[PDB]
Formats: structure tokens, sequence, C-alpha cells
RNA sequence: GCUUGACUGCGAGCGUGACGGCGCGAGCAGGUGCGAAAGCAGGUCAUAGUGAUCCGGUGGUUCUGAAUGGAAGGGCCAUC
RNA sequence: UAGCGGCGAGCGAACGGGGAGCAGCCCAGAGCCUGAAUCAGUGUGUGUGUUAGUGGAAGCGUCUGGAAAGGCGCGCGAUACAGGGUGACAGCCCCGUACACAAAAAUGCACAUGCUGUGAGCUCGAUGAGUAGGGCGGGACACGUGGUAUCCUGUCUGAAUAUGGGGGGACCAUCCUCCAAGGCUAAAUACUCCUGACUGACCGAUAGUGAACCAGUACCGUGAGGGAAAGGCGAAAAGAACCCCGGCGAGGGGAGUGAAAAAGAACCUGAAACCGUGUACGUACAAGCAGUGGGAGCACGCUUAGGCGUGUGACUGCGUACCUUUUGUAUAAUGGGUCAGCGACUUAUAUUCUGUAGCAAGGUUAACCGAAUAGGGGAGCCGAAGGGAAACCGAGUCUUAACU
């Protein structure tokens, strides 16, 4: 183990493309690009999304919807985060000091995503059946 | 990390230059002409190792028929006796033999005319 | 787990994972090449064609004269114009994850006790300020390529090794992979291996 | 520097969650009287992008 | 002669298209018409009779509603 | 991202969080208290640094060599093995470096203190009008007049004034929040004509500044302006006394110097095109990309004979260059007189795929702090759940009154 017996892992140290230097490389003359047109160009290459002129996809189909603001400050819970926070208690507020939520999070809910293994008391959080009966399964007090 | 090209571009251009000596003109002096000569002396030479295969043949052929001809048969005919007479003799050795043993021709003659009679 | 003190009857137990774990050189590599990356001064630059001074005057027009048909008198082509990818400054760091960087350090301490290039010693002391005083403790030691590692800056035992090319004497802390892979020997104090111990863990 | 969405694309697509992309259909916005009821109720559920067209919607929607 | 199936929601599966899309479609739910009944009817023997998106308009829908209650506007459905 | 947007091309926030650094004051006036805070200058004292500088360790012998610092051997110093020099590579020859010291005189930044000016502290009053706001036209706000709040105002107008007003993104109400139309204010931030020190996986004379050189010169241009080329004898000039040819030439030959003149100033090394002298071989009945395959003869070496080596190459088979562009080029299609040198897929950030490594249902930190490539920092980002336009529901969801 010296500064000259030290290898990178196999596969780990490509070559690295390098273009116009001659037959033997593959990539001499016209390096990649083919022949004579606006691709081969330097800087050459349509805008994405550009189809020719044809009307494009993202402008040939409709507009739809709205984006909700409360989506935003909506976040869902999973059952693996009720035992990261300190205390037993799972509020709005404590998740945020778990780092489960973000903290302009205004509203949680708890959904069944992973198994919760403790005695839990749930508050001012909303909660769905398969979580309400993991919980209750475990010691739980839901609370309005 | 700047690198001068000078003493690679020499050896480069050298190692063409040292392959066309004997080349008459700017083709032994300059690279831009030896180059060109020299990659067209490798094809030539490349279709020339096929070719000398191909004149040799037609040389002992000649020579194969001439003896023949002389001990009184065709090529066509002798070659034809030989086979039948199951002598693998190649034409690179009846050619010699015409040529150095002219007795020694004679008897694969006559067993050839022998096979054909 | 042990380690024992050349000095001394006593050996000392240390962790399996940090002392005797197994040699990744990969990891060590990529640690290494990001440590002699990290060392990089990167300050050069050339001029391109915008930065050689010089008019944007066409040289010649167009048509009409046969020479070949030029724009600026900067132009890469050109003797005297400009390099046409010029370098600028460039920070050449790269990131080591934390745990990677730990993982290094633990291989290497292992593959210097596999080695038998780690030394471990009570105490590293000399007196007073001197360099002579020093290259006879490594020289009674048997050492010329040496990194020390103590736990505490001893002010005497820096400058004692200050004028000794191949001796290096850092603070637990002051470790990093190229050194200990660098010098032939580590020399590492009971109480720095403590610390390498709750550094790396 | 950040990639740019093409805002016009994150207006007409949404990511499905085998990381497909869903779109609202044409041919539903006016016209619609001389349109079978049958075309027109076929028309109203989202699709589903293409294979042809996937590489477009991705090359827009980096961020998506 | 009687009528409104030129129905509404869906749709196994096929076809045809680079895509956008276009087309065929049993059967299911709801409600209807004809017929004693079996059944037929989701426009016309079929294949042309058409125009993407944007921007708006109209009606419906308390989906959203930038402190909050509303509203504006937006969305969604139908149509221009 | 939210939005803006011929909803095209593109533009692009804030809320809120993590950090750097924080500092608050005055007038719009009175009175009692009075020079009690505060910087401003402007003197002085004591420290601090700058502008010159002082000392600063330790080596000999031998070998090679023109020369020793190199080799070999045996020693010495090191808070100094940073560097630069010296006849080839020096810790110990030199200049220096670490370390220790130093200022008559002037001056900077800090403190203390003194003269001169500025006023706090209390008490009760006071609370910036052609202003806010509006109409018209424009601009600025990420926001293109859009449903458009908010700021600015060219024009026309024009309030309330603490029981009052502004804002909370059309607008109204309620609630919260602040108080415009008068001002000052350090630090964290930006930059480097210039100076000092230090560094460089920066260049090394077609490079690097245009300029290593008496270069913004020569030269061009009415002028603005444009804008070159050009580095290296040697360790030391020891830079060639003297002699000879020559025109008291140029230039050269000797001599001498020097390790070297095969370093002689037209000077280190001294490539190539290009041009010559000499020797070997061929070539004056021979037709073409000039080679290639065969192959005599000649010359020169080898071999102890040996049909092999080198050079030449009569004669002979085959054979219309290269690049580019093209359906296709010997093409009478393009490009190149030749050599040398330079001359083109980069860099930064985002994003995705692959490989590889680390950790793993968790992964990783950014700025910044700094115990400085450590460690700290988890603010954040991605992922572990999706469906739906959305509310919302949630391993399901949407659709529909409800789904086989
Ligand atoms: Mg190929
Ligand atoms: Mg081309
Ligand atoms: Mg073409
Ligand atoms: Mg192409
Ligand atoms: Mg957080
Ligand atoms: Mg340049
Ligand atoms: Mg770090
Ligand atoms: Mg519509
Ligand atoms: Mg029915
Ligand atoms: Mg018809
Ligand atoms: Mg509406
Ligand atoms: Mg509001
Ligand atoms: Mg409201
Ligand atoms: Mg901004
Ligand atoms: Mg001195
Ligand atoms: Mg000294
Ligand atoms: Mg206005
Ligand atoms: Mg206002
Ligand atoms: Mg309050
Ligand atoms: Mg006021
Ligand atoms: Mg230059
Ligand atoms: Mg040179
Ligand atoms: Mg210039
Ligand atoms: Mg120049
Ligand atoms: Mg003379
Ligand atoms: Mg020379
Ligand atoms: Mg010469
Ligand atoms: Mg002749
Ligand atoms: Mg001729
Ligand atoms: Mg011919
Ligand atoms: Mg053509
Ligand atoms: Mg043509
Ligand atoms: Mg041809
Ligand atoms: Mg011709
Ligand atoms: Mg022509
Ligand atoms: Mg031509
Ligand atoms: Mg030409």
């Amino acid at each position: 183990m010296r500064l000259n017996t030290l290898s990178p892992a196999e596969g780990s140290k490509k070559a690295g493309k390098r273009l116009g230097r001659g037959i033997g490389s593959g990539l001499g003359k016209t390096g990649g690009r083919g022949h004579k047109g606006q691709k081969s160009r330097s800087g050459g290459g349509v805008r994405r999304g550009f189809e020719g002129g044809q009307m494009p996809l993202y402008r040939r189909l409709p507009k739809f919807g709205f984006t909700s603001r409360k989506a935003a400050i909506t976040a869902e819970i999973r059952l693996s985060d009720l035992a990261k926070v300190e205390g037993g208690v799972v509020d709005l507020n404590t998740l945020k000091a778990a780092n489960i939520i973000g903290i302009q999070i205004e509203f949680a809910k708890v959904i069944l995503a992973g198994e919760v293994t403790t005695p839990v008391t749930v508050r001012g959080l909303r909660v769905t059946k398969g979580a309400r009966a993991a919980i209750e399964a475990a010691g739980g007090k839901i609370e309005e | 990390a700047r690198v001068k090209r000078g003493v690679i571009a020499r050896a480069r251009h050298k190692k063409i230059l040292k392959q066309a000596k004997g080349y008459y003109g700017a083709r032994s002096r300059v690279y831009r002409v030896a180059f060109q000569a020299v990659i067209k002396a490798g094809q030539y030479a490349y279709r020339d190792r096929r070719q000398r295969k191909r004149q040799f043949r037609q040389l002992w052929i000649a020579r194969i028929n001439a003896a023949a001809r002389q001990n009184g048969i065709s090529y066509s005919k002798f070659i034809n006796g030989l086979k039948k007479a199951s002598v693998e003799i190649d034409r690179k050795i009846l050619a010699d033999i015409a040529v150095f043993d002219k007795v020694a021709f004679t008897a694969l003659v006559e067993k050839a005319k022998a096979a054909l009679a | 787990m042990e380690l024992v003190l050349k000095d001394a009857q006593s050996a000392l137990t240390v962790s399996e994972t940090t002392f005797g774990r197994d040699f990744n050189e990969a990891l060590v590599h990529q640690v290494v090449v990001a440590y002699a990356a990290g060392a990089r001064q990167g300050t050069r630059a050339q001029k391109t064609r915008a930065e050689v001074t010089g008019s944007g005057k066409k040289p010649w027009r167009q048509k009409g004269t046969g020479r070949a048909r030029s724009g600026s008198i900067k132009s890469p082509i050109w003797r005297s114009g400009g390099v046409t990818f010029a370098a600028r400054p460039q920070d050449h760091s790269q990131k080591v994850n934390k745990k990677m960087y730990r993982g290094a350090l633990k291989s290497i301490l292992s593959e210097l006790v596999r080695q038998d290039r780690l030394i471990v010693v009570e105490k590293f002391s000399v007196e007073a300020p001197k360099t002579k005083l020093l290259a006879q403790k490594l020289k009674d030691m048997a050492l010329e390529d040496v990194l020390i590692i103590t736990g505490e800056l001893d002010e005497n035992l820096f400058l004692a090794a200050r004028n000794l090319h191949k001796v290096d004497v850092r603070d637990a802390t002051g470790i990093d992979p190229v050194s200990l892979i660098a010098f032939d020997k580590v020399v590492m104090t009971a109480d720095a291996v403590k610390q390498v111990e709750e550094m790396l863990a | 520097p950040k990639i740019k969405t093409v805002r016009g694309a994150a207006k007409r697509f949404k990511k499905t969650g085998k990381g497909g992309f869903k779109h609202k259909h044409a041919n539903l916005r006016h016209i619609l009287t001389k349109k079978a009821t049958k075309r027109k109720r076929h028309l109203r559920p989202k699709a589903m992008v293409s294979k042809g067209d996937l590489g477009l919607v991705i090359a827009c929607l980096p961020y998506a």
C-alpha cells in the first residue's frame, strides 16, 4: 500500500471519447456527426420539442387542471415515521421536530405505508382507515 | 499542460520517409508525397503477395509444357496422365526437374503416357 | 484485537473494524486521488479570440483576393490569435462522502497494522527543541521516514522535526490518508490511538 | 445553470407512477356538436403518452 | 302505423395510424321506444360532408377561493 | 417551483427556513435640569506597526573531470534541508533562511488623557398636504392590463389627519398588522490603476502580455485608429597578439585563447524543405501515378567454400495520386508549390443513462463555523405511495347514480 500501488476498481475509469483524432479511433473526420446538416454544424440542433415545424405535442394537446396551493402544505406520513418522534405523541408540530414533514406543512395525514410497533397517540391529524387500525392494533389513541 | 508536437511529429514523418528511400523526387524527400507512395506500395505488395503465387504457377506451367512438348506430350495430357498415375508432384517441382533433370522428366512423361494408354 | 506497544510489555485493545478491516483499494484510491485534486491551485488562463488584444476589423475583404477568407486577426487558426478553448481558473476539488473518507482511513490503518508500518508507543517525548535529540531517538528506534502522530502538539517535538524532511509530526486530528500511505512508518502515541478510534469508530 | 422546464409542456402532462405521462386528449375544446357522443366520451379520460413521444416530453420536462 | 336509441354513463377485445388521432365493437348499468313475443334500436347501406392548440364566450357545477367569510378569476362538465 | 408568456420562444419570483454580520438614532418644541452621553476635529502620553537595517549554525579527505557542489569515504549543524547563486547536482563556499535584535526623523491604526466646539436626562406637548388616493398616458414590480393588487409619475385632480389613515394581490366586510408624505447611520458586500510577500498538475520565445529585446516602438494611416518582427558565444572575454593571400578590403588560412572555435560574435543544441561536392550502380530504340512482384548484371562487405547482407537495378508481370464531395471521380470536379511550427468536440453548471465505489429504507449535506482536504453544520434535496383537475381519499384511487 504505497502511492504507486493504488489502482482504481476495474470498470470505474472509462477512457473518454476524443473526436477528430484520425482514422483508427473511429471518431475521425466528421467525429460521429455524419455529413452536412444542421446537426453536423457547431451549435447545431433544433430546440427541445421542435418536431420539424409540425405542431408539436406539448402544444397539439390541451392544457388541463390547476395547481392547488393546499397540496403544497399537506404531507403524507408513513407508520414507520410514528416511532421517529420524541414522546410517543404524534402532533403536526413534533413531526416537524423529527424532520418528517416540512416546516410549512399545516395538514398531515398518516397512511398505511410501513408498520408501527408501538403505542402511539396521534392528535390533530387525519388518519386513513387502514392506518387507523394499525395504530389501534398497537396501543393506539387517535384523538380528533 | 501545454504539449509541443515537434518530437513526435518528426518521428512520424521520419518513419514514412525512411520507408520511401529509393523513390524518385518528392517521393523520397517530401512527407505529403512520400506517405502516399508508401501506402500505395503497401497496397501493391499486399496485391503482389497474391499475384506472385499466380505468376510463379504461370511460369512453372509454361516450363512444364515446353519440356513435356519436347518429350512428346502437351501439358494438358501430361497432367492428366500424372493424375491417372496418382503422381502428386506439384508444378513447382516438375518445372525444376524439367530444367535441371531432363531424364527424370522423361521418366515422368513416360509414366503419364503409360497411364493414358 | 490488540496492538503491542513497541517500547512496552503492555498492549492496547482497539476496534477490529477500524484497525482490523479489509483493504478496499478502490475507496482508498478515490480518496487519495481526491486529496491530490483538493491540493491543486487551479490558477491559470489563456486568452480566447475575444480576450486577445486587437481589432475586430476584417484583415481583408471577403471576396476578390485569392486569400483564404478571414474575419479576425485573433482567430485561433492564426499565429498570435486566441486559444480555441482557452482555460479559465477552475476548482478541481472533489466531494468525498464523509463515510468514504473515514472508510478509507480505517482501511489504511488496518493495512498499516497488517504491514507492521504502525508503531505504537506510550509517549514520544523530546526534551529540548533540537533535531539532534530527535534524530538520535529515531536512529535508536530504527526509523528514518516516519509520520509521528501525537495526541497533543508538543512545541519541542514539532520544531525538532521541522528540519527533518522525512519526519512529519501531526496531532491526531491532523491525519490525512496520503501521509499515512506516503511515509514508511507511522508512529502513534497510545492516546492518539484513542482519539483516532473515537474519530473513526 | 439549471435546465429550464418547457412551461407549456408542464401544463399538458403529469408524471405517473411508472415514469409515464398522462395527458388530456385533443378534439374536445370546441366544435363538439357534430362529434358523436361515443367519440366525445372516449376523449374525456386522460390518455398516456405513446412510446414515440416520451423522448420529446422527457426532454421538455426534466424536473418532472 | 307508433314513436325519439340522432339515449346517458361505461366498455371485453380488435383494426388503422410515426404521433396527434381516427375507426369497429359485443356486453354491463341506468332509463326509453317499437313489437303479442323472440328481439331490434347508442342515428341514416357503407365508405366524403372537415380544423389541433392557444385565447376567449355562454350555461352548469358552493372543486379551488393568496389573513379569514365571501367574491373575482381559475378548474371540472356541457356547448360556442 | 408559483406564476408571467404571439401561454410561443423564453422570462421567473416570494413566503418561509439555514447562515455571514448586526446598532440604532435625530429633527419637525417647550420647560425644568445644563453642559453629564456621543462621534467630529485638534494637542499630548504610553504601547503597536510601517518607512532604512544588525547578528545569524556547521566540511574535510580522496576519484573522475576544464572545473566538483557529483562518486567514494569519514565527519558536523539544524526552531535554519525556504529559496537563489557559485566552473556539472552544496544543509555545512556565498547570499540568505529559522531564530533573535534594532530607529535619529516622519507617519499609520489602536488606547489613555487635555483644549475647543455638538448635546443628553427628565416632563408634557407635537407626529412631515398639492401629500395619500383618484382619472388619463406611460414605466417599474418574475407578473406582457389581464380578474391585477403594490411602487414611480408626465398630465388633470385631490382627502382624512389617531374618534384618523396605509397594507394584507380585483373588490367588500371583519380581524390582524403597521403609521407614508423629513432625515442620518458602522459591519457582513463589490472592485484592484498601484504596492509587498507567497503560491501554481499555468506559458516557456509562432507559447505566455501586442510587447522576455529601448514596444504601444518601428511601420501604416489626414485622422480616429491600426500595429509588428526581433531572446540564448563562453564558466570566465580568456572576444582571436602576431604571420600569410587580399584593395592599409570583404572574406579566408595559420598561430594563439579556451574543456570545446566541430562555441569566433552571421556565435548553445543546429531538424526539414531546398542547394551542392564526392564515390558506387544504373540511364542516349525509349512511351504513362514512377511503385509493386519477379529478376540478371555490377560494386561493396560477409562467409573459411554455401545459391545469404547492403547499394544500384537492365529486362519483365501487375498497376490512372491523395483529400473532399458524391448515385458515381484517374477524372478535364474541389483543396494543397514544399518543409517546419501552430491550427478544431472544450469548460462551467444543470439533468438523465451506464459503469464503478460507499452507505442503505434510508442516502447525502449546501452556505457557513472552523478545532481548515478533518470535524461540525441535515437548512434542504432525492427516495421509501399513489390516484385525482382539485377538495379529498389512500394500497388503493379516479371515473359514474353505481360498475360485470
Ligand atoms: Mg466505421
Ligand atoms: Mg464534410
Ligand atoms: Mg446530404
Ligand atoms: Mg445529419
Ligand atoms: Mg427540516
Ligand atoms: Mg496568444
Ligand atoms: Mg465537510
Ligand atoms: Mg370547454
Ligand atoms: Mg339498455
Ligand atoms: Mg349513403
Ligand atoms: Mg365557472
Ligand atoms: Mg386577500
Ligand atoms: Mg378570502
Ligand atoms: Mg431573486
Ligand atoms: Mg547581515
Ligand atoms: Mg551564515
Ligand atoms: Mg397609472
Ligand atoms: Mg398606497
Ligand atoms: Mg401582536
Ligand atoms: Mg406620519
Ligand atoms: Mg509573443
Ligand atoms: Mg526555439
Ligand atoms: Mg495585437
Ligand atoms: Mg506578437
Ligand atoms: Mg582580416
Ligand atoms: Mg550553432
Ligand atoms: Mg549552420
Ligand atoms: Mg539502350
Ligand atoms: Mg516519357
Ligand atoms: Mg500497364
Ligand atoms: Mg457535385
Ligand atoms: Mg453530380
Ligand atoms: Mg475509376
Ligand atoms: Mg491532367
Ligand atoms: Mg471548376
Ligand atoms: Mg484534381
Ligand atoms: Mg489549387
